[PDB]
C-alpha cells in the first residue's frame, strides 16, 4: 500500500519530505482528472470543538467530492461531552466505532495525538489542536507555494504576525525545513515570536533565519509572504497588548516586490491585510483556500485507499 | 551495613527527603536507614537511604537520573556490593511529570503524562507527547 | 410487508418479543452481510432537542450505511421552534411534509407520542423522550447481549445506578421481561429507584426481582451487569444528593465474577465505572455502542422496506 | 548514636516519616538520622529519629502526642542523655493541621490555623478557634 | 470597671452566666430608665458583610437611643475589599483606628474572632458569623424568655428548624446550658440536625435532650418553641431536599398549649410560622425583636462605659 495508508495525520514532525510530495502530486491529479467514487461507501467523523470555516467546509465538501458521506458536530456542546460530562477520551471510543476515519479540530494541544489512543484502527486527522499542529493547513500551503513558484526548494518565505501561536506556521515552518536552501523571515512582535523549538530544528539542519521589525526590510526579496492574524483566543491576558495586528500590509507596500511573490494567509484576516491588496497580482489567499479542497482531498484517499492510480 | 537490598548514595542535599515521597519507600515492612545531611568527600554534604530486601524498579532509576545525576546505586547481597551502577537518562519518563502548559490536553484527560527527554546546551529539556511543547527540566521541576 | 413496516416505534411497550426478535436477526444478517443501496432515495430526518453522541451518530451512520441522505438538527436554538416561538406539533406538521422517516429525541417525556398525531404517513423514531422511553437503546442492548451471551431468556441481569430517571433501563426490563426466566437486582440509590409501574408489570408477569445495596452481592450471580449514570439533567433540586454515583465499578470488584459476564452501560460514563474496568474482559460498553450501527440499520431497513431478503 | 540534639525513640511504625513530613523535620542543614521498621522489645517494631544540634520543648514535644503517645525524647549533650520525656496531649495544634470546614475564615485569610485538643470517647476531637465547628482529628488534614 | 468593659463579644460559649444575667440587668434599668448621653462622643463601625434587616437597624437604632454616632456599611461590595482585593484582617486593622467598637456581620464563621486579632484595644461584638454564633440574638432572646417565663432556669424549651446552620440556636442552647434544670427538644430534618459539639456539652452537664418528629408530641409541655429559618444560603447542595420548612406551625397546633407558652422565632420567618399564629396571644416573635433594642442598649453601655449604670 501507499506510505500513508491508514495513517493518523497528526504533526508535520511526523511526515518526511516524501509523505509531503505524495500528497502534493496526488492533489495535483485530482485537480486535473477527478475521482467522484473514490470514497464511495466511506463514512468520515467532522468533528470541531473549535469554530472553523475553511478547514471544516472543505473538508467535508472534499469528502463529498470523492463520493463518502459524512457525519458529526461543529459545535461540542450539544454533545454528550458538553452536556453529560463525557471525556474526550470516551466520546473518540465510540465514534472509532461508527466510520472509517476522524476528523478534529480541538482547543487544546494534544487533543488528537489523544485521540490516537482511542480510536484504534481508525485513522484520526489533526484539522488544529490548539496553538499546537495543522498539518493539512501545511498540506494546501505547500500546494499553493509549489504552484506559483514552481519548486519549494530555495525559496525566501517571511512569516508575519502571531507566530507563537500560530499552528498555521509551526506546522509550515517544519514542512519547508525539509527541503532544501529555504529562507526564513520572522516578522513578530516580540512576545509573539516564532517558538524556540522551531528555530533549534532550523539550526540543527543549518537553515537560514532572521528576524525583521518590518515588512519594508524583506518586500525586495520574498518569494511568499505569509500574513497571519493574532490568535486572540490563545492569549494570555498580560498579552492583550498585541490583540491588534502590528503588521498591516497594503497595497503600497507592494512597489518593490518580486514580480512572482504571492501574499498567502491561511484565514481569516482580521486587518493585517486590507482589502486594497486583494486586487493585486500578489493577492493569493483566497486561491489558497481554494486548494483546500485538492489537498485535503489528496490526503484522504490515500488514508483510505491501498493505491491510486492517476 | 545490610546484607541484601539497595543503597543510594551521593544524593545532593535536600533531595533524599523527596526521593523518599515520591517513590513510596517508607511504605513498606522493610528496614530502612537515612542519612541526611551526610559529610561527603566528593560532594561536601549529601543524603544516603538503605532499604533492606529491596531493590528499584527500572522506573525509580530512571525517574532518579533528573532528581539526582551524580547518585550512586549500589546493589548488596551477602553484605557486598555486586552491583554498582549511576543513573542512565533515559529518552522517556512517563507519568510522574506534568506539563506545564496549562492548555494541554494530558490535563483534563486520563492519559498517563509522557516526556522525550534530552540533553540541551546546560539542562534537560522535556518534551510532551501530547502538546509537542518542550521546556527545561527546571520548570517541570516543580510539577 | 414485515410487520413493522411504516410503524412508529415510540415505547417497548407497543412492540411484542417477535418484533423485537425480528429485529435483532435482521441486524445479525446486515452486520454479516450489509446493503449499501437499501434506502436509496431516502430522506430521513434526525431532529435532536437534546443533547446526543452515540444515538445521533450511530443513527446517521446507519442512514448513510444503508444509502439515504439525512437533514435535520442537533440543537434546537436555531429552529423556528427555537427563535419564533414555534409549537413541536407545527414543527413535526412541516417536516413530515419532507422526510420518509424522523427520528427524534426530545427533553419532555411524550414528545415522539405526540409527533405521530401530526406525522401522518411519516414513521416516528424515538430517539429518547425525556426520563420516559429509549427503544433504540434497548435494541442494540438485546443484541449485545445476545450476542456475548447466546440467550435472551433465563439471564441474571443487574441493573445500577439512577434506575428512576434511566429510560435506557425502563424500556430494557419492560423488554427482557417479555422472555421467559430473566431475574433482575436493582442496585440504585432509594430516591432514584426503578418505577412502580416497572415492579407492577414485572409481578402480573410473575418476574423475580430483588433490590440490592451492593454489588458486591451480587457479582458472582450476574450474567449483564448494566451501569447507568445518574440523569442530573432530570433530578429535582430536591434530589441533588444523588448526583454523584453512588456505586462506582473498578477491576478489583470483577474477581468473583462469572467468566461470562458483560459490563453494559448506555453510555456516558462519569464516574460510576473507573477506567481500569476497561482493560478487563468483563468491559463492553464500547462493542455495545459499536451495535447500534446494527440494530439501528436493521430498525430502519424494517421501518422503510415492505420486505428484505437477506 | 550522636553527640548532641535529640533522639526522637519508640515511634510506632508508619508514623516516623509522617513526623518527618508533618513538622518539615529535615528542613535543615543538621545531620539527621532516620531508622524506620527497627526491631524494639517493648514495641515490636518502632521508628527512630536523630536530630543533630537541635532540641524540643515541651510544646514541641507534646505536638507528637498525637501521632507517637508512647514515643520517648531523649534530650542528648556529650553523648550523655542529659533529659529523658514524654509527649503528654497538649492544649492546642496550631499551624500545621487544616480546617475541614470550607467556609471558616481561616482559608481566606492571613492567619495560622488552630485548634483546641481533647479527649472523646477514645478519638481525639478537634476544635477550630475560628469557625468553633469540632472535627475527629481522623479528618483533619495537614499542610 | 464592670466585667464587660472593652470585651470582646464573639461566642456564648466565652461568656459565663453571670455575664447573661449582667446585659440582662442593665437591659431592664435602661429600660425603665434611658440614659440617652451615655455614649455622647463614641462613634461606632456598624460592618455588615451578609444581609439584615432586625439586627443591624436594631444595633444602630440602639447606638443613637444612647447619644453615639455611627458609621459603616450594610454591602460589602463598595468597600475597598468588595472592589480592590483588600483582606478582612487589613480591614479591620484600617477601620480600629477610627471607632470606638465594631459591630460586624460576616458570612465565614470565624470572621468576627479573627478581627480580634487585628483590632487592637478596640472591641468586636459579633452580629453573626456565617453559621457559628449570634451572641446578641441569644441576649434579646434571654431577655424575652425571662419577660415571659419570669426564669431562665427549669424550662421546656423546643428548637425547630435548621438547626444545624442555626447560628442563633447554637448560641441560645449554648447559654440555657449555663442554667439549671433546663429541657431540651430538638425537632429538625436529620439532615440539618443540632450538631454534636451542643449535644456532648449537654451531656457533659447532665442536661436533658430529646430528639422528636412532630411539634404536638411536646406542645402540651413546652414554655418555649423557638422556630428557625431554613438557612438556605448556607445549604450544600446535598442539602437542597431541606430548603422548604418541614414543620409549619398554625394557630390549630395550639390547642392544648400551656397558657403560660410563647412562640418564639428570630426571623425572618418563611413560611415556618403561619400568619394566623400572629394574632394568637402565644405569638412573641415582634416583642422579641422589640426587645432587641434593650439587649443591645445594654451590651454597648457595658462594653463602651466603664461604670457599672443605675
Ligand atoms: O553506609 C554509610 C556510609 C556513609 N555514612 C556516612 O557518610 C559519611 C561519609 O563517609 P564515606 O566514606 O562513606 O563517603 P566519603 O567520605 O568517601 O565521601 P564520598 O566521596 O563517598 O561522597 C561518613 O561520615 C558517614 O557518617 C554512613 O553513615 N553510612
Ligand atoms: O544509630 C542507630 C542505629 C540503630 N539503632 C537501633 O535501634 C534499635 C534499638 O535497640 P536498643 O538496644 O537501643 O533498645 P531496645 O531495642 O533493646 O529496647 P527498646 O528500644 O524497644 O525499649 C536497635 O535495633 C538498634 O540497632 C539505634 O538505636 N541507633
Ligand atoms: O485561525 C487562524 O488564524 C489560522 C487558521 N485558520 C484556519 O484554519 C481557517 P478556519 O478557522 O476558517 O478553518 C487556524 O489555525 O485555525
Ligand atoms: O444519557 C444517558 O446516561 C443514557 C442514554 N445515553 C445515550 O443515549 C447515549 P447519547 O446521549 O450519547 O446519544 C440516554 O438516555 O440518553
Ligand atoms: O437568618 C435567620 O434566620 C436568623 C437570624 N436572623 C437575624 O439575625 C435577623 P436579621 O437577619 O434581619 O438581622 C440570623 O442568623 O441572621
Ligand atoms: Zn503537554
Ligand atoms: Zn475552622
Amino acid at each position: 500500500a501507499n506510505p500513508l495508508y491508514q495513517k493518523h495525520i497528526i504533526s508535520i514532525n511526523d511526515l518526511s519530505r516524501d509523505d509531503l510530495n505524495l500528497v502534493l502530486a496526488t492533489a495535483a491529479k485530482l485537480k486535473a482528472n477527478p475521482q467522484p467514487e473514490l470514497l464511495k461507501h466511506k463514512v468520515i467523523a467532522s468533528c470541531f470543538f473549535e469554530a472553523s470555516t475553511r478547514t471544516r467546509l472543505s473538508f467535508e465538501t472534499s469528502m463529498h467530492r470523492l463520493g463518502a458521506s459524512v457525519v458529526g458536530f461543529s459545535d461540542s456542546a450539544n454533545t454528550s461531552l458538553g452536556k453529560k460530562g463525557e471525556t474526550l477520551a470516551d466520546t473518540i471510543s465510540v465514534i472509532s466505532t461508527y466510520v472509517d476515519a476522524i476528523v478534529m479540530r480541538h482547543p487544546q494541544e494534544g487533543a488528537a495525538r489523544l485521540a490516537t489512543e482511542f480510536s484504534g484502527n481508525v485513522p484520526v486527522l489533526n484539522a488544529g489542536d490548539g496553538s499546537n499542529q495543522h498539518p493539512t493547513q501545511t498540506l494546501l500551503d505547500l500546494f499553493t507555494i509549489q504552484e506559483t513558484q514552481g519548486r519549494l526548494d530555495n525559496l525566501h518565505v517571511a512569516m508575519v504576525g502571531d507566530l507563537k501561536y500560530g499552528r498555521t506556521v509551526h506546522s509550515l515552518t517544519q514542512a519547508l525545513a525539509k527541503f532544501d536552501g529555504n529562507r526564513f523571515y520572522f516578522i513578530a512582535p516580540d512576545a509573539l515570536a516564532m517558538p524556540q523549538y522551531i528555530l533549534d530544528m532550523l539550526d540543527e539542519k543549518g537553515i537560514a533565519w532572521s528576524l525583521h521589525s518590518s515588512i519594508e526590510e524583506v518586500m525586495a526579496e520574498v518569494d511568499i509572504l505569509y500574513m497571519t492574524r493574532v490568535q486572540k483566543e490563545r492569549l494570555d491576558p498580560s498579552e492583550y497588548a498585541n490583540v491588534k495586528a502590528q503588521f498591516v500590509l497594503r497595497a503600497s507596500d507592494l512597489h518593490n516586490a518580486k514580480a512572482n511573490m504571492k501574499v498567502l494567509h491561511p484565514l481569516p484576516r482580521v486587518d493585517e491585510i486590507a482589502t486594497d491588496v486583494d486586487k493585486t497580482p500578489h493577492a493569493w489567499y483566497f486561491q489558497q483556500a481554494g486548494n483546500g479542497i485538492f489537498a485535503r482531498q489528496a490526503l484522504l484517499a490515500l488514508v483510505l485507499n491501498r493505491d491510486l492510480v492517476l | 551495613a545490610i546484607k541484601r537490598g539497595t543503597v543510594i548514595d551521593h544524593i545532593p542535599a535536600q533531595i533524599g527527603f523527596k526521593l523518599l515521597s515520591l517513590f513510596k519507600l517508607t511504605e513498606t515492612d522493610q528496614r530502612i536507614t537515612i542519612g541526611l545531611n551526610l559529610p561527603s568527600g566528593e560532594m561536601g554534604r549529601k543524603d544516603l537511604i538503605k532499604i533492606e530486601n529491596t531493590f528499584l524498579s527500572e522506573d525509580q532509576v530512571d525517574q532518579l537520573a533528573l532528581y539526582a545525576p551524580q547518585a550512586t546505586v549500589n546493589r548488596i547481597d551477602n553484605y557486598e556490593v555486586v552491583g554498582k551502577s549511576r543513573p542512565s537518562l533515559p529518552e522517556r519518563i512517563d507519568n510522574v511529570l506534568v506539563c506545564p502548559n496549562s492548555n494541554c490536553i494530558s490535563h483534563a484527560e486520563p492519559v498517563s503524562s509522557s516526556f522525550a527527554v534530552r540533553k540541551r546546551a546546560n539542562d534537560i529539556a522535556l518534551k510532551c507527547k501530547y502538546c509537542e511543547k518542550e521546556f527545561s527540566h527546571n520548570v517541570v521541576l516543580a510539577n
